[PDB]
RNA sequence: AGAACUGGCGAUGCGGGAUGAACCGAACGUAGAGUUAAGGUGCCGGAAUACACGCUCAUCAGACACCACAAAAGGUGUUAGUUCAUCUAGACAGCCGGACGGUGGCCAUGGAAGUCGGAAUCCGCUAAGGAGUGUGUAACAACUCACCGGCCGAAUGAACUA
RNA sequence: AGCGAAACCACAGCCAAGGGAACGGGCUUGGCAGAAUCAGCGGGGGCUUGUGGCAGUCAAGCGUUCAUAGCGACAUUGCUCGGCUCUUCCUAUCAUACCGAAGCAGAAUUCGGUAAGCGUUGGAUUGUUCACCCACUAAUAGGGAACGUGAGCUCCCUACUGAU
RNA sequence: GGCAUUGCCGCGAAGCUACCAUCCGCUGGAUUAUGGCUGAACGCCUCUAAGUCAGAAUCCAUGCUAGAACGCGGUGAUGCUCCACACAGAUGGAUACGAAUAAGGCGUCCUUGUGGCGUCGCUGAACCAUAGCAGGCUAGCAACGGUGCACUUGGCGGAAAGGCCUUGGGUGCUUGCUGGCGAAUUGCAAUGCGUGGGGAUAAAUCAUUUGUAUACGACUUAGA
């Protein structure tokens, strides 16, 4: 086997973590760089390929992408990490009063017997014009190179039942730091959309603990440049329509995704295969660089989307195409 | 054969830098500025609706 | 004589320097080092970073984990160096390496405080004039040492921030070796003089 | 690379030749 | 390899040689004090990061041990010598000038003039010019150093030894 | 959940090198090393290299005196009972990488240099295998790790993979 | 269909799981060989000696894996309260420029410089502190300073800041100067902040539940 990947041994967490980011560019104002969300089965795809000089130019070509349930993502605090000669030290985190249920849950491994007192005393050092806030702010806003932003999963919009909040760090790529808390000052406790990161026909790699078996696999693993095909929004209706199709139906197969709820918002659809399973947190990087190739360069024009049940066959798309044909049965008239 | 390491795909990648994909980046960067920014502006109507 | 007689590499010889630091900490002799990529050696740089690498290969077969750990940064390369002339494993030993510690760059307390040199082991003074002479900064790197530049910059820092202090102090002497110059020469002092001071 | 360290049987396999070398003159 | 002789270990500790059957010292009652042997005195290590004169740069120096094997040589590394030769009658290096006349010697031959070759390598002029040391040409030319000479102003070159 | 042996037992059991004697397990010099414990494997116990020897025009020097006691370096003249898996390392490189040389036009070839990063096949023969041939591929390089993987072939200790 | 050591056949989701399938598989330095540039040695020349440019699938980073179980940081939550007990070598001062060393401080004039003039170094053998019962108790003079201590104003320090300065007042002390008292007999040396129970309250574990995890652990979930 592969020498590079010792020990081959059991990952942290169920949440793997982002080893790398991307770099700076300092003419650019703040962005994010990176987002997270959840993995949501694979779905078969279809669309003509417009990539030149290609055996395969301008013909239909079919790929299996993966549908990765991301929904729109909350800030809770803000960090400063100072470079040293001994490389980076947070000398502060700093926060923003009212967090939500799902984020103090992730602060107790007994959320039932506590007594719920979590930000509390520090909620009281918010409660004034700012002093001790505003003091911790300036702190980073003097030192610390890298200025990174502390948020949480909505799980509540998410059909999963496990109810307790992933916290993530997230770096900022937008230049001067004054700018950069100015931005997290601003933002606090704002929802934050998944098409403000990033935008479909992109390179973006991905990160996920992988498939656990009986050791052998649950290693945290890293894929690199996977082409978004499709940003999709909730509140949007007609995920699986495309320019072409048009027929109204969701991305979401007849009867929920496999062992995996309705995509009741927003998400995503990455070229072939991300790492681990359904359910499994993943974490979407933006590929650290400009990765210019023609398998990068070319903008795609997706065709239709197979929203059929893949637990067991699928025959049909839609509900409106069970009926027209198998015409109308016993329990309906 | 070269290498990914190899000094010939090093200065090819290096020229096409420059190309529409910072643009693009920059394009949606107006999006974060946008959106984001009616999330401040949709919470600011609803705080508005608890200080009447 | 001094409790903690924070040295600085600034100019000496990897090796002497060390032996010394050593001795005196054998003496029970509390040190501490700084600037230690400022530390240097001998000969041309493509040798050091010789009569390392190879050092690099050691490392243990079976498992490479648990053997000849190859430390990069300067400090740490110069430990060793030092670590090395002093029993170390044994009480005695310990309880020295105890009595060390070695900064790269020159961070607080000891920025505030006084230094000093080891004659007996600078660059200029000990090789003949104009003969090749390594600088571990660029050795380290060479090697991994990710920081060279932290350090540097986070330095220019330091200098300056004094360079300002000495001044503010320059300003004040100048004021006393003129006060004393003035109020000198009345008697009392005379008399002193006669004496000696 | 070499080493710098004479092994016993050769600092004295040394010898053994060098006293090869005083008979040899002599004849 | 065999023979003779004299030691060492064998019955034998102790200091030294990083460690050791064959090496260096030194043959042992129990102590204190002094002096040393052999070996050392950057640090590990008790003891001069002593003094003095030199030599050496090594891309894994050297501290390698009757200086014994790979060793006879190689090197535009370096320090000293030895023996031949020029040297203000101007040397060494260097741009500059001449570098010729029978003659484009003679056989070879489409073509050979110094220069694809074969056997002689003469003679005259001079300061000095090889019947020629190379580049080049179909053959010539032009260039060439070797030998002078002028411009400059002192030590230089060759073979070797360590 | 109960009941419950024995064999065995000087003593412990980490590597690397050195420890002259097919002796390393305690020693010397290093690397190192944190209590406690469970589950795997079938894991272990200054040698040499490239150009023959014989007679000779050789020809620097050394030979008691010094070519003729005589040797003598590189040259040139004469005759003429093995081989199928899986690990690791070596460069003395077969390909791939970049150069240097060639009457090397181009394509291809030959010789040489730095380099061990990455690669190195399949079929008929076994009276003792002590031979080889066309088929592909970029190329189908040579070796070491001693009874390598013959306790994979015709209830002694611990490395290692992981887990608390 | 009661049953057939898993009765046979047709097909089948869930799973075991495969070149028997699909997606993915990176850019900066520094080099060897080599080609150079300026250019000595050696009044020419020369890629080299001092310099310097480019350059191999190399090297080293970037990226990728793990995270030292005795490497570290930041941040959330209150230990608090009542009783009973228990107590590797300080001895005046770590006395802050940086760079060079075929060079430098320090002072001065400015023509603001690689500037001039002056001067220093040849050891910290210095400097600053340094007298009082191991440092007492009291009387003035002269200064308007030195210094100790809790306070207070403002500022600086993120590399390991966890210190460094300053403003204002109070209070000591002052050996700067002069005093006035005490020292014995110490006999001639032998330095002279945890426990064990309670009470109130933060949380973890067990037990339960879930499965993305699983040999067992561990891991993930959920529950006033």
């Amino acid at each position: 086997g592969h020498l590079g990947f010792l020990p081959r041994k059991r990952a942290a967490s169920i949440r793997a973590r982002v080893k790398a980011f991307p770099k700076d560019d300092r003419s650019k104002p703040v962005a994010l760089t990176s987002f997270l969300g959840y993995k949501a089965g694979m779905t078969t795809i279809v669309r003509d390929l417009d990539r030149p000089g290609s055996k395969f130019h301008k013909r239909e070509v079919v790929e299996a992408v993966t549908v990765v349930d991301t929904p729109p993502v909350v800030v809770v605090g803000v960090v400063g990490y100072v470079e040293t000669p001994r490389g980076l030290r947070s000398l502060t985190t700093v926060w923003a009063e009212h967090l939500s249920d799902e984020v103090k849950r992730r602060f107790y491994k007994n959320w039932y017997k506590s007594k719920k007192k979590a930000f509390t005393k520090y909620s009281a050092k918010y409660a004034q014009d700012g002093a001790g806030i505003e003091r911790e702010l300036a702190r980073i806003k003097k030192y610390a190179s890298v200025v990174r932003v502390l948020v949480h999963t909505q799980i509540r919009k998410t059909p999963l039942a496990q109810k307790k909040a992933h916290l993530a760090e997230i770096q900022l790529n937008g230049g001067s730091i004054s700018e950069k808390v100015d931005w997290a000052r601003e933002h606090f406790e704002k929802t934050v959309a998944v098409d403000s990161v990033f935008e479909q026909n992109e390179m973006i790699d991905a990160i996920a603990v992988t498939k656990g078996h009986g050791q052998r696999g649950y290693h945290s693993r890293t894929s690199i440049n996977h082409k978004i095909y499709r940003v999709g929004k909730g509140d949007d209706e007609a995920n699986g329509a495309t320019s072409f199709d048009r027929t109204k139906k969701t991305i979401t197969p007849m009867g929920g995704f496999v062992h995996y709820g309705e995509i009741k918002n927003d998400f995503i659809m990455v070229k072939g295969c991300i790492p681990g399973n359904r359910k499994r947190i993943v974490t979407l990087r933006k590929s650290l660089y400009t990765n210019t190739s023609r398998k990068a360069l070319e903008e795609v024009s997706l065709k239709w989307i197979d929203t059929a049940s893949k637990f067991g066959k699928g025959r049909f798309q839609t509900p409106a195409e069970k009926h027209a044909f198998m015409g109308t049965l016993k329990k309906d008239l | 054969a070269k290498s990914l390491r190899a000094s010939s795909h090093l200065n090819a990648k290096s020229v096409k830098r420059r190309g529409v994909f910072q643009k693009a980046v920059d394009a949606r960067e107006q999006r974060i500025s946008d959106k984001l920014k009616e999330d401040l502006l949709k919470q600011k109507l609803e705080d508005l609706k608890k200080k009447e | 004589v001094e409790p903690v007689v924070v040295i600085d590499g600034k100019g000496h010889l990897v090796g002497r320097l060390a032996s010394v630091v050593a001795k005196q900490l054998l003496n029970g002799q509390k040190i501490v080092v700084v600037r230690a990529e400022e530390l240097n050696i001998s000969g041309e740089f493509f040798r050091n970073k010789l009569k390392y690498h190879d050092f690099l290969r050691k490392a243990t077969a079976f498992n490479k984990t648990r053997g000849p750990f190859h430390f990069r940064a300067p400090s740490r390369i110069f430990y060793k160096a030092l670590r090395g002339m002093v029993s170390h494993k044994t009480a005695r030993g310990k309880a020295a390496l105890e009595r060390l510690k070695v900064f790269e760059g020159i961070p607080p307390p000891y920025d505030k405080k006084k230094r000093v040199v080891v004659p007996q082991a600078l660059r200029v003074l000990r090789l003949k004039p104009g003969r090749k002479y390594t600088t571990l900064g660029k050795l380290s790197t060479s090697v991994g040492w990710k920081y060279e530049d932290v350090v540097a910059k986070l330095e220019a820092k330091r200098k300056v921030s004094s360079a300002e202090y000495y001044a503010k102090k320059r300003a004040f002497t100048k004021k006393v070796a003129s006060a004393n110059a003035t109020a000198a020469e009345s008697d009392v002092a005379k008399q002193l003089a006669a004496l000696g001071y | 690379r070499q080493s710098r360290r004479t092994s016993t049987k050769l600092k004295e396999g040394i010898k053994k030749k060098a006293s090869a070398h005083r008979k040899k003159e002599k004849k």
